[PDB]
């Protein structure tokens, strides 16, 4: 059914707010479409950790998406590169969060202080072939809004 | 018999194949394989009638008239075709190994699953009703794999390990005693379960992106990428050639299938795609 | 085999040219490595072994280790005497390459800039690459087929363009080395070297005692052995286009560039350059 | 050391500063120099509430209060309007860091008794309203930097960070 | 209406029970019959202080105290100790998630004050040491139920989950 | 005569080669080569048909219409172009040798496996049984060195054993004397079992970090380091170019194809890399 | 079982990082992992494997910590911040070495702990060269992207 | 119930037949009718609707020449043919949710301006997404039959 | 600087209103490189007055005009049916954006107001019947783009690009 597409709505909606540069938007219409097709040809854990770590979460990256979960003013700081990886690794946590794949609460202290992501990405890892199988169709639509609404370079 | 000939055979890709299934809303590939009915490539037999159709068409350029009774004719078709083609189910696919637990290497192998089998079966339990042509040499080997089930196992090789696809780690246990190389090569073949072999022979496919570049400037052009799937290059699909009696019949299976060695199918023909190699079960025991 | 690493530093000596230089220093630092390991009693040595010589010599006597420790800072200067010594440039076989490429490329109908630099001090291309980066901590720019030391053609443009860049403005340069719309006008060659006075190589050092120090309580030097290119060797390489309109921007350009940096470490006078000859063969 | 003090910033005015003098020292830690905020303190678990808004403790790791951390004393001797805890400086959840900070200060945190006879129910509030961000600015961006702004030509880029950065929680009652 | 409290696991003993006669009725948190231990509860930003098992607020996200949050109220005495803190149970953060919640749950903590003595470092106390992995099921788990130490082959297990399941932080000062 | 000509060539690397595949996530090569199904280098037909048309449109503004022939029309498509090429299989690659025991040093040599010269084996029996074009010579030198299999063979030379690429001891058996050169050169050609090969011949590619410079602070930027893969010079692809009897593909082969040497492929084209040579078998068999 | 790379990965991570403890160790681990899998590479396996093994200064306690680290928890890879960044991307390598079974875990702690059998691991790398190269360089990829995310750039 | 439609059918149509300059583009209009309406009805409306308007790539004076569309008959479709198609399909698409009242005009044309609002144009469409598919079937089919004959080969 | 006018182009003769002057020197906004019209300002609900028109402000979303943009007198320094606009140059709605735009320039459309006793009931407008489009090039493109069309031969692509881009709502009253 097509929840997917309206929860992959609501996302996109944030994304598209909190990239405030144009480049940057650009971007992140850029990793949409690679992204998408990595997970099919790579699988989902080799392309998190990808993302993961093109990302550069420190900790004021962290703020701002875990700000960004609540919050419809939040705003992503970096460059081209790290505001779409980190863009899109929101794109993916907003749809474990809201399809109980992995409890909020859980979520967000893990992404918070220091060492919980290690639990995080490893508790990822235990999920990796239920996501795979059930976040096609949203990041498929993602990947779809991003080359509708976001213009080419 | 309802069938005049029943010709089974196996497809071999000599190069990459690629027969388009058209682009879709759901597949996130720009221009796709032909899926089977759980997942796996297939060649629809409209793909390859058509294809072996127009080879014959110029290959036989005298045959005409015995093509056009078996396969159909194309200008004012005033009668049904009397031969058909069943869609060519897949029956191995080329995968890369990491050979674990021997020392006597290769690099890649033949990887099959249960549920492929049992389609080939069901191919064979049919025809050999609808046809006096009964085919116990190779429906006796698929048998005696099928009964294994519930197991991964290897036919002609003694590996007990390997990393299928740099990823998917199988525990072999070799079969009984031994079965004389259904697809004859050095190579081993495997039969895998169907929850692993889903995503090792998914894994196994080819998924290639392209570009398109301008004309004067040496650019890529606005939205000129797309991606493609391709079958890779020894991969082998399993069908039948069936036929009603009609003394061309006899003539299409005494001296065209005979002469049916190397055809072309799919798309991409100019990229080398599509070459394939027909070998026939009568001839291959 | 353990009995092929042995003998690998003879190799060096007896061959000159002919060694895979990659290759034989790559295998010599697993010896530079293991050095207090192949000292304990690995015999079998042949008269021309170079490792006798750190068994018979002796540094320190209340110390096992700290003997060693100083013949492995010997051994490494004795490495890097050994490669600048031994490996010298055979530059026949560049000249029959380019000019065999440059036939090639007047068949295509390009117009060619045939250019020859030559080394003033000495010099560090690629000083962050891997060759004896595993013994000295630095690299060369080493092309482990044409077994030569190497200017990446990435870098003669880069620093070329950065030039124009300056000088001529930003729409200038985008019109000759293109953007991420329009390809670029001009290609480059990788610059191998075609003549050399007498070495090829050369040892050098660099010794920090202040970088990241505090003050003068945590001061203290590291030295550290490096090869670096040996002055007076000629490197060549090649510039083509098609349009005229972008040969005069590069003609003038190279001799300024060179008698700048061209590598690494400039900024204290070691990549510095000299325009030897150009040659413009026009297309037609 | 220095006694700091931990100025939230939510929508409200209900911050009405209500704390003491400037550092005693020389140095803040809520710097808006040049590239903006800095050094920005987040607490987590716990809701502000505007009324009175003195940060009450939820136990919901999801409830999060920002703000400033300058340095005064708990409102003369009325030490129970926060908390007044001792910590190293190496817990200090901060965000958009500047420079070191040393290895012991006092934080002093608006604190409320956990607001019983009612059940939580906090609520994600964020900061807009053009006019409460020129009141926070001239209310405690101001009232505590009242030498910044001057020295700094550029103001209006950090008037939104405000609007970014300080989002908050609180029980909406 | 539903009176609850908390109560932990560390390695302490003032932490028996801590907290006088439970509900009296059926009604509890967490599960204990098949997978071990169900519903645990963690509370971030609480260290425990090596004895006296309170919980001094801390700032950092990382410091845990996870435990069994149970029914009851705090030893029928002086209340200048626990939270008595009320939420709509989606409000806190449980692990090991089992049959829903669907109430709002007033519960109490074994809050300290932050004791501006000195500095606060914490410490992770992993739990181990199996002679009071059974004292801990001994002295908490037997008697929160008593459907345990009494009917349970799956005592086994109870000495498992707390070395696996409960870890938290701790003053040591 | 399914195909009207046949041409199979080696494509020997003047400078070093790059044809990228696009980043990856199983690579940290960001640029990378393009791969194979078994993991060599390869040049994809996409990317030969595209370089090889796009100069072929340039070097003769004459003949353009047999090349919108042939090659295709390649504005509105409106018709199946006649010519087709084969990905281009790696033949032999550079890999850099150390050894001792040799009156003849070398600082590289040339370096193939068993599954190298079966695709072109596979190669060379597939075109001819589609085509009259048969290259018995080819396949006579192939099949001499394919009966070695299961050996690290040394054509042209007298190695006994060697280290390559810093990591590989191989010991090397010698195969006849006689076997003639296929590479037609001086330097030796080794051929490893397939299980060494994959080791060695991926390691023998050039990879290249390169950085952007901060043109202020004359540093470099905030990533702006990257690194791409080369493939070594006098690297030996072969393919083949087919085509079909169209009164226009006799022109294509006739004329088109023999002024046709020297082709830039892939990209990085202006840091020198791309010159390659085209070396017809039909007149290097 | 059978760990793949990316969780042999994150298991061989969560010991290092853990390990590790003044951040400026692990902001050089940052630095290792980024061009150490581009070095094994360029110069081989082998070269590049005592190449770490040199630059680790394993000291007696050094190296006592490191053999700690592969079965307790409470151990604390100690010394410089070069020597320890180094001394974790040998247990990196170490750790892959010995799950997957490539060299016994006996021969890899005697051949860095005695000098004599230190020639004879150089042997054994010789002969499983092949073996080795074929996988490492996809777990230590994981390595890689795992640093790059886990700990804040220089 | 549907009468009317095959009469709007025919305004829409002969909008988008003239709005296609290029014959190619007529050619990869007809490919769109055909397709398109079959996805609808087993894909769903709001995925393929997803799919049209990702090919269409709006944001250009293009979305600004469908507004005149909706009025004027001088407008013009410029872009890649595939563009021009695929565009020219969501006209056929929106020109009925306006006719029809199912979206209303003054919505849909600023939505079509204002970069913020098409967000919530999407989203729109996706609560009418039951009720719209039911309606516009028996008017695309039209358009899909009009296509097959109208758009021919030269 | 160079404030703008806004020469809407109608099927009206009367577009010749005296705003002459070029742009400071020629800097238009609008172009006629070679393939056509460049940076037309659309805006929404007005009106063409359809003779003399002056751009009557409604309120119908659906309601444009289009026109061509220049910088020029308003009027003689008659500034009474204008509208005294200055914007960022990115609020502007402006199709065909060959060459990006300034930060600041000025803005002065025609302006008039509703004339009442009449409900607005505007109709679409296209341009057709070439004489039209030859009167249009006419004067308002041959006498300030001299620029060209007595040199260059696509004249015949800005010729149908009047019947194509420029479309709007008269008045029709």
């Amino acid at each position: 059914y097509e929840e997917d597409y309206k929860l992959a709505l609501e996302a996109f909606k944030k994304v598209f707010n909190a990239l405030t540069h144009y480049g940057a938007k650009q971007a992140f219409r850029s990793r949409a479409r690679d992204l998408v097709e990595e997970i099919y040809n790579s699988g989902f854990i080799p392309t998190f950790f990808y993302i993961i770590s093109k990302a550069e979460l420190n900790s004021d990256s962290l703020d701002s998406l875990i700000s960004l979960f609540s919050s419809d003013n939040a705003i992503l700081r970096g460059s081209d590169e790290n505001v779409s990886y980190s863009a899109y690794l929101f794109i993916i946590l907003y749809y474990l969060i809201k399809r109980g794949i992995i409890e909020q609460k859980f979520l967000i202290q893990a992404l918070r202080c220091e060492k919980t992501r290690l639990d995080l990405i490893d508790k990822l890892y235990n999920l990796a072939p239920i996501i795979s199988a059930k976040i096609r169709t949203y990041l498929l639509a993602i990947k779809r809004l991003s080359e509708a609404l976001i213009e080419a370079r | 018999p309802y069938y005049a000939f029943a010709e089974p055979f196996f497809i071999h890709a000599i190069t990459h194949l690629h027969v388009g299934s058209g682009s879709s809303v759901e597949e996130e590939i720009d221009l796709p394989f032909q899926r089977d009915e759980l997942g796996y490539p297939t060649i629809y037999a409209s793909s390859l009638k058509g294809a072996i159709k127009s080879f014959l068409l110029k290959e036989f350029p005298d045959k005409r008239d015995v093509i056009y009774k078996v396969l159909g004719e194309d200008e004012n078709p005033e009668e049904a075709s009397l031969g058909t083609f069943l869609d060519a189910i897949l029956f191995a696919i080329p995968s890369r190994i990491i050979e674990i637990d021997s020392a006597k290497p290769y690099v890649w192998v033949y990887v099959t699953t249960y549920e492929l089998l049992k389609k080939v079966k069901l191919y064979l339990d049919s025809i050999s009703q609808l046809s006096n042509a009964s085919f116990s040499n190779l429906k006796n080997k698929i048998d005696t794999i099928l009964a294994k089930e519930g197991k991964n196992i290897t036919l002609d090789s003694d590996l007990k390990s390997a990393i299928l696809n740099e990823d998917f780690y199988v525990e072999l246990e070799a079969l009984n005693n031994k079965i004389p190389s259904i697809i004859n090569a050095g190579v081993p073949l495997l039969v895998l379960e169907d929850s692993i072999g889903r995503e090792v022979i998914n894994r196994s496919l080819i998924r290639v992106r392209r570009i398109r570049i301008d004309r004067d400037k040496k650019v890529v052009e606005t939205g000129g990428l797309w991606s493609e799937e391709y079958v890779p290059m020894k991969t082998i699909f399993f069908s039948v050639l069936l036929g009603k009696e009609s003394k061309e019949s006899a003539i299409f299976a005494s001296c065209i299938l005979r002469n049916l060695r190397y055809v072309i199918l799919g798309g991409k023909e100019t990229i080398g795609k599509g070459i394939v190699e027909l070998r026939w079960v009568k001839d291959v025991i | 085999a353990i009995d092929f690493l042995v003998n690998i530093l003879e190799l060096i000596k007896e061959k000159q040219c002919n060694i895979n230089l990659f290759s034989a220093i790559s295998l010599t630092s697993i010896v530079y490595n293991n050095f207090g390991e192949f000292l304990s009693n690995n015999q079998s040595y042949s008269t021309n072994n170079p490792l006798l010589k750190y068994h018979i010599i002796i540094l320190n006597d209340k110390n096992k280790t700290k003997d060693v420790e100083e013949k492995r800072n010997i051994f490494k200067r004795e490495v890097a005497e050994l490669i600048s010594r031994n490996f010298k440039l055979d530059g026949e076989k560049v000249r029959n390459y380019f000019d065999s490429l440059k036939e090639v490329l007047k068949s295509l109908k390009y117009t060619i800039v045939d250019v020859e630099i030559t080394t003033r001090t000495r010099a560090l291309i690629g000083v962050s690459t891997s060759l004896g980066k595993l013994i000295f901590g630095s690299g060369i720019s080493f092309d482990p087929y044409m077994n030569l030391p190497y200017i990446p053609a990435s870098e003669i443009k880069g620093i070329v363009r950065s030039y124009i860049e300056g000088k001529l403005g930003e729409q200038e340069a985008e019109e000759i080395f293109g953007n991420e719309e329009r390809e670029g006008n001009v290609n480059f060659t990788d610059a191998y070297p075609t003549r050399s006075k007498d070495f090829l190589f050369v040892p050098d050092v660099i010794t920090p005692h202040y970088n990241g120090k505090k003050s003068e309580a945590d001061a203290e030097p590291r030295p550290v052995i490096h090869l670096t290119i040996a002055p007076k060797v000629t490197f060549r390489f090649l510039i083509y286009y098609k349009r005229e309109d972008v040969g005069k921007p590069i003609c003038d350009s190279m001799p300024i560039i060179l008698i700048r940096g061209l590598g690494a470490r400039s900024s204290v006078g070691y990549s510095l350059f000299e325009l030897r000859k150009i040659e413009v063969i026009k297309a037609a | 050391s220095t006694q700091r003090e931990y100025v939230f910033i939510p929508i409200t005015n209900s911050i009405t500063i209500d704390v003491k003098i400037t550092i005693g020292g020389s140095d803040h830690i809520t710097n808006i120099d040049e590239r903006g905020i800095h050094n920005v303190l987040v607490i987590t678990g716990y809701a502000v509430d505007e009324k009175n808004g003195r940060l009450v403790p939820t136990l919901d790791p999801c409830d999060y209060v920002k703000g400033i951390l300058v340095a005064g004393t708990p409102q003369q001797a009325q030490s129970n309007d926060f908390l007044t805890l001792k910590l190293p400086a190496n817990k200090l959840y901060l965000i958009r860091k500047k420079g070191n900070i040393s290895d012991d200060l006092k934080i002093y945190i608006p604190y409320s008794s956990p607001d019983a006879r009612n059940s939580m129910k906090t609520k994600p509030v964020s900061i807009s309203d053009d006019t409460i961000v020129n009141n926070i600015i001239k209310e405690v961006f101001d009232k505590i930097y009242n030498i910044t702004q001057k020295e700094k030509v550029k103001i209006e880029k950090v008037k939104e960070d405000i609007k970014e950065l300080f989002s908050y929680y609180a029980l909406e009652q």
